[PDB]
RNA sequence: UGAGGUAGUAGGUUGUAUAGUAGUAAUUACACAUCAUACUAUACAACCUACUACCUCUCU
């Protein structure tokens, strides 16, 4: 059945007596790969037979001979590698995955897998089973292979645009004046936009005697206003009309 | 490419500059002098020549040097310089240590550099043992500052001063920077005068800042006053809140802003509002990682203020021009000084600019700046810029960041390299290291407050219209005012909305820095002339008719004054050099008085690799300019005299250079050769990739060769032997062994004329080894015509129907031309001896085709079986294979089987039965034995073993089951019926040799084409002989402390460059121990047009000629010379002068150069050195390598040698070419490098490389073995001789093949008759029975192969003739005419050819030495320049006999002072050739017969520039190279530092660079003891297997590989080495591999090589 | 040592790619960019060959 073309022959032939004789024609040796071609005759009595066949391998070739004889009668490959050292990757591991348990007719299981995929080959030897999982492999991989500054000025603009008209009043104030409350308007504001203010009198006291106080912002910024005066309650209300400054510069548009 | 710019190519008028440092020491060499060098690595470097030079001087009648030293004898660490005078000179040095004592008996005049301390050396001198008359050399380490100062002045005021200048030595004084001393400068000039009178020399301070001031394009100085800058509304503003919170963080309390505080102050009063909200920007970006990268809650809120007080000033300036509404926007609110750089840039329409700056900030924001003017402006579209910062991160914390800076620098400074940015807006960091383009300006933004920032960035505009723009703008004045709130003007903008005290004094500044470089230049001894002269003699430059070559022809090429000058810089900047050769032009000037006028005579001087070893001594002209452009213009009349520059004038290359002997010229072949060659798309020849076809060629002993009847024909025995029987673990099947010698019936050749003696060949049979050799019959044989006829059919049935050898096509020919050798079957005698079996012959007439007789049953019935009749026979079946039989052997006849012995199997019952069945054949005596019987063989190359496969490994043989189990089963054995067999007439034993005749006859016809070979050549150059003793047999063959020493010594060769890096700073005061000038210089700024002001915007006939130029030629005279011509030939002036010269007594001119610059060091002869007049005249056994056997009377080599040589690697046989073959090329590149050598005397090896490597190509070597033919002698095929064999007197159409009782008219008649009288195609051409496809490269693989053959019998000189008869001429031909008979016959002495001449080959001669006489005491400079080698010459234990050797191998390209010889360079070309020979010898002998590869390899770990180094290093070599490279000074010191803590063993990586040079004087070593040996291998293997056998013998048992093929492989598809990218240095360059999903690694080095050799070090030890 | 198939294992050739070692420069300031100048390696592959082990049809 699953026979070679030359047992298939040399069966035909060892039945009548007669054996065969393989004559090499010509070989060639180009520029990748070796052709060799084979002859084959048949007796020298009563109609000499004869063919010729020609194969990449020796066996193939002596192969081809005997199948044209019955008809009468009747390289890289590792472009992959390449390909996997162009996309900075450790090379590929083809494994022996299953074979077949008889000894002559074994058709190989061979899977390869990366990082990437799996692949898989049946051969009927094992290096035509890695040239299959091979080609498929390459096949499935040749497929499918300051501005800081300017930040918080925009978000300090929206929390101005949620602020109100507190904004507006203290453009059209002159801030010289102290009767406007700094601190209880600073307040006001918290309650208008959603915020808090915090006021830090230090407990220590300056080379010039004096207080002074700093107003965080409880907002996304780390945010301080200075400012010092002779007492405490007037640093931290020229504090809050530091304060008032930032929120008047920032307002004017 | 991208680059592609002028780069000032070299200079046209000084004759381009060299380099510092030498110009220093030679000044030293000669003058007291006191080097005013800021480094103190150049300091040391001219010290350690210096020393160097005045120990050669000094240890000549006993002399001593001393270098007094501040930094000496407190700690017992050696100095800064006492590891550079004891590791790279052969000196010994004794620093003292701190209260040294004279450690036991210390003798102090054996000491040469003798490091002291200023006070030590007071003790010393007065001890009293260490006398000032011996003392040679002072180098006072510090004498520019005054605590050193006063303790040196002792010294002086006690015994230098009084003392005689004839006992004075040199003082070299290592001050610093007398330009950097900062005390004002009204006092400078007393204080160094001061130091001159004190110290007692003068000054010589010739910098790279004076080596500017000389020799480069002076730029153009600009020192622009701005404005003054006034404020607006909104700077007002910004002044006041930044004022307001600077008052107030004063007070502020916590019991760096102040860095913000007064940053951006100054950024507000110097370029304005805009300015000031882009560095807010840079500060705020630093608030906005330093508020959160702090700990302490209340600096977080100190820094966040800070930072809400910048967010303020952004928001102030964004709400401003932006909100309040860009040229005139930013015009508007920029300070004038920006307007100015503004103007500046918009003028200078090409650029290459380079502002500087002082602090990070103010860089970013000129870039910022100029980023946005240039996106904005039309006129200012080509400035795309790009600036720099220092180095504000460390190494040790934050490495992310810190590495982010470091490419960011690397990624600006190279795309700032060839042109993509031309503005580099930098910092402090820019001064010096970084490499920049030449640049055409500099504005600098600051006033430069010291003199060297002024210098080193001013001196950096050499693009030749270069400006130098200076920016004057008013300094800081703080407006602040208090702790106050805002402002009433701030307020309303919120709620609506002296340049004259700076100017005089940077007009005084640059004033004091023109002082100080006018005092430079007073200090400089080589002055140089002024412009004035240069446009004198540029009007002069037309009364002399320029040398023309071709003076016909008014196209070619002409040598004019101007490119004289530029003409000798072309030249000597084209002469060869490595990396750290600096090669140009000396010159000498002179003057004297000649009747009136004073002229300036110069002497000239090229680099020392130039051919032209004289001194071109020119000719006078009243201005210097001018006899300067005619001493350069002498030069080049000279040199396209003596041939370097050709017909058209420029110099000659590699390419335009041809070979000057005929024969080396020809390069000629058959013309489908040169087809090809011009065809450049089929397969060229000369490689590998192409096949051309050839001819199997039968042996002149086998071509018109069968005897015809009477004629006597000789008869050999083809007589086998077994030497070997086969081993029982390959007898899978038990049969006994059978010896063939002692076979009743073998073979023998019959042939009309003699096969000369063969090589007793052997062969692998089935029963093992055999001894193939052939023997003659005395008796020659007379045949009569019967027996030819059946010796006709006989062969056809021993090689058709025995064997089985004849193919279809080819056909037996009984009266054929070719391949016509008879076999006849041998029978012993029984007395002894054999002769022709004729009764065997006859039975072979008789028994023709015989099919085989079906035997009925009446004669099986009738006769019994024999014995006899099967003992020793071939027992062939009858009832099956009836055509074609099947032949068996007789193993065994067994008599306890019989066919009533039970069968095998069970499909039937016994041997008797099966033959009914199966056949239908009777077993009728059913009482007899049977037959152990194994087939004949059917594979009949018996040349190769079977169980021994080709590296002496011996293969599995078949385990011991399937040995005596299925051995001795009966289901695995052939047992035959002997009543049911035929005996086929030939024998069992007669079997066994026929069957081994196809190998016989193919190994004879092998063994005869070598043998043919030989007799060949031995017929035309006498080289071996015509016939004759035996040929020889062929045969096959078969921890902590490691790193913290490296640390240090890294560390501290570093540390010189860090203690430079932290001696910015002032140097000299005086403890008591111009302004006119001033003012001048302050009225030519102000009124000569540099300083711009405030609004001003930037921006004769020929007969008088010769009067003139010949003011010492009068009216008589100069009337007849210059006759009607129109311009005077150059031999006028020349002449004019020989006749002056002639007149008058001896002239004495005066050396000028102010002094010793350019003269004492390199080309004086006759001065009076103490007044400096010169008095001129213008006109002048155990593996021998070279052991040769006596080659008159060889034999040549023995043809298994040669036939070694002829067989390909794709024979699959035995022996092969490959070991042959490299040793072959080895040799072939060796001797044609010496022969180059000899001949081309001088050409540049860069040329000789070029012939070579014409002569050793595989185009050459494949050319002339195809001239000879030789790819029809090649064995290049696997023998199998069913397929590609033919058999004897057979024959083959040769035709009929391809092309498709009639077929026996092809021989006949023609064979297109014939052809005419009746998987990837089909077609093949090519014949297999009687061709060989050989590729070309095989071709001159065999070429090389067939040297080595020849090399390996017959010597040197043998394989230099056998090269000379293939074609390659590498020897000198001495031509008899008929000298003799041809009968003496000297080898390479051919025929007596067309007119009867010999054409003898010569040896190679003694070369001449080159030791150069153009000077008229060379052999006592010779003395001189190498005093004290011989401690080197114990180093590798040879003597130099001509010493010139010795020094030029020594001398690198720079090293100036000698006048002797050459560079090593060619030594260098000829010593790589004998090494990479030597050693490829030596790994051939090695008896563990290395393949190609391990050969190659070891060569390769043998033989490599790092090992040659470290070989290099380790044997004492870098202590007698003697050069005068700065650079390589560096080099050496680091890496011999590494080789000492090694102890002579061999973010980024950066291993110590290996100096290339001590690679090559490796090598040129080599090549001089080559040369000085007249040419022998065995006195340089000796040296250097004294040398490399450590190295050897290591690599011979491991392998070392090079780090780039050991990563490279190791991972062999993943280790990947990437493009190289160039750091900011700009002599340094980064390689990183990426080991894939394992990790970059990445290495540095000033080059590509260095550095990928690193990054592979980096990942072989990180992946470990 | 019938013929075939498969597995190792040991030789070699050729292709393709990545290289190396030596030499060598001129473009280029000088280098990188080299290199139908010489030799070789590794990885993958094609082929030829040798032996062994298991088999199947023979053959006995
Ligand atoms: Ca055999
Ligand atoms: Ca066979
Ligand atoms: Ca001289
Ligand atoms: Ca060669
Ligand atoms: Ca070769
Ligand atoms: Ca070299
Ligand atoms: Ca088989
Ligand atoms: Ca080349
Ligand atoms: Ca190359
Ligand atoms: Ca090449």
């Amino acid at each position: 059945a699953m026979k070679t073309p030359v047992s298939i022959l040399q069966e035909l032939l060892s039945r009548r007596g007669i054996t065969p004789g393989y004559e090499l024609v010509q070989i060639e040796g180009a520029i990748h790969e070796p052709t060799f071609r084979f002859r084959v005759s048949f007796k020298d009595k009563d109609t000499p037979f004869t063919a010729m066949g020609a194969g990449r391998s020796k066996k193939e070739a002596k192969h081809a001979a005997a199948r044209a004889l019955i008809d009468k009668l009747i390289n890289p490959i590792g472009w992959l590698q390449e390909m996997c050292m162009q996309r900075r990757w450790p090379p590929p591991s083809y494994e022996t995955e299953t074979e077949v348990g008889l000894p002559h007719e074994r058709l190989f299981t061979i899977a390869c897998s990366i990082l990437n995929y799996r692949e898989m080959g049946k051969g009927k030897s094992k290096k035509i089973a890695k040239r299959l999982a091979a080609h498929r492999m390459w096949m499935r991989l040749q497929e499918t292979p300051t501005q800081h500054s300017n930040k918080v000025s925009q978000f300090h603009k929206t929390l101005k645009n949620a602020t109100g008209k507190k904004l507006l009043k203290l453009q059209k104030t002159c801030l010289k004046n102290n009767k406007i409350d700094y601190i209880k308007l600073l307040g006001e504001i918290a309650t208008e936009n959603q915020f808090e203010v915090t006021y830090v009198d230090i407990e220590e006291k300056t080379f010039s005697g004096q207080f002074q106080c700093l107003v965080q912002l409880s907002t996304l910024p780390v945010g301080v206003c200075h400012g010092s005066g002779p007492t405490a309650a007037d640093a931290q209300r020229h504090a809050a009309q530091n304060a008032l400054e930032y929120l008047k510069i920032m307002t004017k548009k | 490419m991208a680059f592609h710019w002028c780069d000032n190519n070299l200079h046209t008028t000084v004759f381009t500059p060299r380099d510092f440092q030498v110009e220093l020491l030679a000044t030293a060499y000669e003058r007291n002098t006191i080097i005013c060098l800021g480094h103190r690595s150049s300091k040391e470097f001219i010290a350690l020549k210096l020393l160097q030079e005045l120990s050669r001087r000094a240890r000549r009648h006993g002399r001593v040097s001393v270098y007094l030293s501040c930094e000496v004898g407190t700690s017992t660490e050696p100095c800064s310089i006492y590891t550079m005078l004891t590791h790279l000179t052969d000196l010994r040095v004794w620093q003292e240590q701190p209260d040294m004592q004279i450690p036991f008996d210390h003798c102090w005049t054996d000491y040469h550099v003798s490091i002291l301390r200023p006070e030590g050396f007071l003790y010393l001198l007065e001890t009293r043992e260490l006398l000032l008359s011996r003392v040679e050399l002072i180098v006072l380490e510090d004498c520019h500052d005054s605590a050193v100062y006063q303790r040196i002045r002792p010294l002086f005021e006690n015994h230098i001063m009084p003392a005689p200048p004839a006992d004075r030595p040199r003082i070299l004084g290592l001050a610093g920077p007398l330009h950097s001393a900062g005390c004002e400068l009204q006092q400078l000039s007393a204080m160094l005068a001061t130091l001159e009178q004190s110290v007692l020399c003068q000054i010589e301070s010739a910098s790279d800042i004076v080596t500017v001031l000389r020799y480069c394009s002076r730029p153009h100085e600009y020192i622009v006053q701005c404005a003054p800058f006034e404020m607006d509304e909104l700077s007002l503003v910004l002044a006041d809140v930044l004022n307001t919170h600077k008052s107030f963080l004063l007070d502020h309390r916590y019991d760096d802003p102040l860095n913000v505080i007064n940053s951006l102050l100054v950024v507000l009063h110097e370029m304005g509002p805009w300015c000031t909200q882009r560095a807010a920007h840079h500060f705020y970006q630093c608030n906005e990682k330093l508020k959160v990268k702090t700990p302490h809650e209340r600096h977080y809120l100190l820094y966040c203020l800070v930072s809400t007080a910048l967010i303020q000033l952004y928001s102030l300036c964004e709400h401003a021009f932006h909100r309040h509404l860009s040229r005139q926007t930013i015009e508007r609110y920029s300070s004038p000084k920006v307007r100015r750089l503004l103007q500046t840039l918009r003028c200078f329409k090409t650029l290459c600019a380079l502002i500087y700056c002082n602090q990070n900030h103010t860089a970013r924001v000129l870039f910022e700046l100029l980023a946005e003017i240039s996106r904005r402006d039309p006129d200012l579209k080509f400035l795309r810029c790009q600036y720099t910062t220092d180095r504000v991160a460390d190494p040790t914390t934050e490495p992310k960041e810190a590495e982010l800076e470091h490419r960011r620098q690397e990624e600006v400074l190279k795309r700032f390299r060839m042109h993509d940015c031309n503005v580099l807006i930098g910092t402090s960091v820019l001064e010096e290291g970084i490499d920049v383009p030449k640049c055409n300006l500099v504005v600098r933004w600051d006033p430069p407050t010291t003199y060297r920032s002024y210098v080193q960035c001013k001196g950096r505009a050499r693009a030749a219209p270069a400006y130098h723009v200076i920016l004057v703008a008013p300094s800081y004045k703080s407006p602040t005012v208090g702790s106050v709130q805002l402002t009433d003007r701030s307020h309303r903008y919120i709620c609506a909305t002296s340049l004259a005290s700076t100017t005089k004094d940077l007009v005084h500044q640059m004033a004091q820095y023109r002082e100080i470089e006018q005092m430079l230049l007073s200090k400089c001894a080589n002055t140089e002339p002024p412009e004035q002269e240069q446009c004198e003699a540029e009007r002069f430059s037309a009364c002399l008719a320029a040398y023309r070559p071709k003076p016909h022809l008014l196209t070619g090429a002409s040598v004019d004054l101007g490119s004289a000058i530029a003409l000798v810089n072309k030249y000597c900047a084209r002469l060869p050099s490595d990396t750290f050769t600096k090669l140009t032009a000396l010159w000498r000037c002179t003057r004297n008085e000649r009747a009136g006028v004073t002229l300036f005579q110069y002497t000239l001087r090229l680099p020392i690799n130039s051919p032209l070893k004289h001194d071109i001594v020119g000719l006078p002209m009243p201005t210097q300019t001018l006899a300067r452009r005619l001493a350069a213009l002498q030069a080049c009349v000279e040199l396209h005299r003596i041939g370097e520059l050709d017909d058209q004038l420029q110099p000659i290359g590699k390419e335009g250079f041809r070979a000057l002997e005929p024969d080396w010229e020809c390069f000629e072949l058959e013309p489908e050769d040169e087809q090809i060659v011009q065809l450049s798309d089929e397969p060229r020849p000369g490689t590998t990739k192409r096949r051309q076809y050839y001819y199997k060629r039968i042996a002149s002993e086998f071509c018109d060769c069968r005897p015809v009847a009477g004629a006597p024909c000789y008869l050999y025995f083809i007589q086998l032997t077994l030497q070997c029987p086969i081993p029982e673990e390959q007898n899978t099947r038990g049969r006994k062994i059978y010896p063939p010698e002692d076979a009743q019936q073998g073979f023998g050749i019959l042939t009309t004329k003699r096969i000369p003696k063969l090589s007793a060949f052997s062969i692998f049979t089935r029963s093992g080894e055999v001894k193939v050799s052939l023997e003659l019959a005395k008796e020659r044989v007379i045949l009569t015509s019967e027996q030819i006829v059946c010796i006709n059919g006989f062969l056809n049935y021993t090689f058709t129907n025995v064997l089985r050898l004849q193919k279809f096509l080819m056909l037996f020919d009984p009266d054929s031309t070719e391949n016509c050798v008879f076999i006849v079957p041998t029978v012993k005698a029984p007395a002894g001896g054999k002769h022709i079996d004729w009764q065997f012959l006859e039975l072979i007439q008789a028994n023709g085709n015989t099919m085989p007789r079906a035997v009925p049953d009446e004669e099986r019935q009738a006769q019994p079986f024999d014995p006899q009749r099967f003992q020793d026979a071939v027992v062939m079946p009858w009832y099956r294979n009836q055509d074609q039989p099947q032949y068996f052997y007789v193993a065994e006849i067994c008599p306890h089987l019989s066919p009533l012995s039970c069968f095998p199997g069970d499909n039937y019952r016994t041997f008797k039965h099966y033959y009914l069945v199966k056949y239908g054949l009777t077993i009728q005596n059913t009482s007899q034995p049977l037959l152990d019987v194994d087939h004949t063989s059917a594979r009949l190359n018996f040349l190769t073993p079977r169980y021994v496969n080709r590296k002496g490994v011996a293969l599995p043989t078949s385990s011991e089951e399937t040995k005596r189990a299925k051995r001795e089963n009966l289901e695995q054995k052939q047992i035959l019926v002997p009543e049911l067999c035929t005996v086929h007439p030939f024998p069992a034993s007669l079997w066994r040799t026929a069957v081994c005749l196809p190998c016989i006859l193919y190994r004879i016809n092998g063994l005869l084409l070598a043998d043919d070979i030989r007799k060949q050549v031995s017929a035309d150059l006498g080289l071996g002989r015509q016939q004759i003793f035996e040929w020889p047999m062929l045969d096959f063959g078969w921890e902590k402390r490691q790193k913290q020493l490296s640390i240090i010594q890294a560390t501290n060769a570093n540390e010189r460059q860090y203690q430079q890096t932290k001696n910015l700073l002032i140097g000299f005061n005086f403890k008591h121990e111009y302004e006119e000038s001033i003012a001048k210089l302050k009225t030519e700024i102000e009124s000569g047009g540099m300083l711009v002001p405030h609004d001003q915007q930037l921006v004769v006939s020929m007969m008088e000629l010769l009067k003139q130029l010949l003011p010492y030629v009068n009216e008589d005279v100069l009337a007849k010379k210059l006759g009607d011509r129109r311009e005077l030939l150059l031999s006028d002036l020349v002449e004019l002068n020989a006749d002056w010269v002639a007149r008058h007594e001896q002239e004495t001119y005066n050396v000028m150069g102010c002094g010793d610059s350019f003269d004492n060091y390199n080309d004086h002869h006759r001065l009076n050195l103490d007044e400096k007049q010169l008095k001129l005249q213008y006109e002048r056994a155990g593996f021998s390598f070279d052991r040769q056997p006596d080659l008159v009377g060889h034999p040549g080599p023995s043809p298994s040698i040669i036939l070694q040589a002829l067989t390909m690697s794709n024979a699959n046989d035995g022996i092969n070419l490959e070991r042959l073959e490299t040793i072959g090329d080895s040799f072939l590149k060796y001797a044609i490098t010496t022969y180059l050598y000899i001949t081309y005397e001088n050409v540049h090896e860069g040329k000789l490389s070029h012939l070579r490597s014409k002569q050793v190509a595989n185009l050459n070597l494949y050319r002339l073995g195809r001239r000879k033919r030789l790819g029809e002698y090649m064995i290049a095929t696997k023998f199998e001789p069913h397929d590609n064999w033919l058999p004897p007197c057979y024959y083959v159409p040769k035709e009929l093949e391809k092309a498709l009782a009639d077929l026996l008219d092809i021989k006949n008649l023609s064979s297109v008759q014939i052809c005419e009288m009746v998987d990837f195609s089909c077609f093949i051409p090519y014949n297999l029975v009687s061709q060989h496809s050989i590729p070309d490269k095989s071709i001159a693989d065999c070429v090389e192969a067939l040297i080595g053959a020849y090399l390996i019998e017959c010597g040197p000189r043998g394989a230099l003739l056998f090269m000379a008869w293939l074609g390659v001429r590498v020897l000198p031909i001495t031509r008899q005419l008929d000298g003799g008979n041809q009968e003496q016959r000297i080898p390479g002495s051919t025929k007596p050819n067309a007119e009867n001449v010999v054409t003898v080959y010569g040896a190679w001669p003694t070369p001449r030495s080159p030791l150069l006489h153009f000077a008229p005491n060379a052999t006592e400079e010779l003395d001189q320049l190498l005093s004290g080698f011989e401690e080197f010459e114990e180093s590798l234990g040879y003597k130099f006999r001509d010493r010139s050797y010795l020094l030029q191998a020594m001398t690198h390209a720079s090293y100036t002072p000698n006048r002797l010889t050459d560079c090593y360079q060619r030594l260098e070309f000829l010593g790589d050739a004998v090494l990479d020979y030597l050693i490829t010898r030596h790994l051939y002998e090695d008896p563990r017969q290395h393949s190609p590869g391990a050969l190659t390899d070891l060569r390769s770990a043998l033989v490599n520039n790092t090992i040659f180094a470290s070989l290099a290093v380790r044997h004492g070599f870098h202590k007698f190279f003697r050069h005068l490279s700065p650079g390589l000074n560096d080099v050496i010191d680091r890496f011999v530092r590494i080789q000492q803590e090694n102890g002579h063993c061999i973010d980024d990586a950066e291993d110590v660079e290996v100096p290339k040079a001590l690679g090559d004087v490796f090598e040129s070593i080599a090549g001089a003891i080559f040369l000085d040996s007249n040419m022998s291998l065995d006195v340089v293997w000796h040296v250097y297997s004294n040398m490399m056998s450590p190295e050897i013998e290591q690599f011979s048992n491991s392998v070392p590989k090079s780090p780039i093929r050991e990563l490279l492989e190791l991972e062999p598809e993943t280790a990947k080495f990437g493009k190289p990218e160039k750091l900011a240095d700009g002599r340094r360059v980064r390689v990183t591999v990426d080991v894939f999903c394992k990790g970059t690694f990445r290495g540095i080095g000033r080059n590509y090589r260095i550095a990928k050799c690193t990054a592979a070090k980096c990942a072989l030890r990180q992946l470990k």
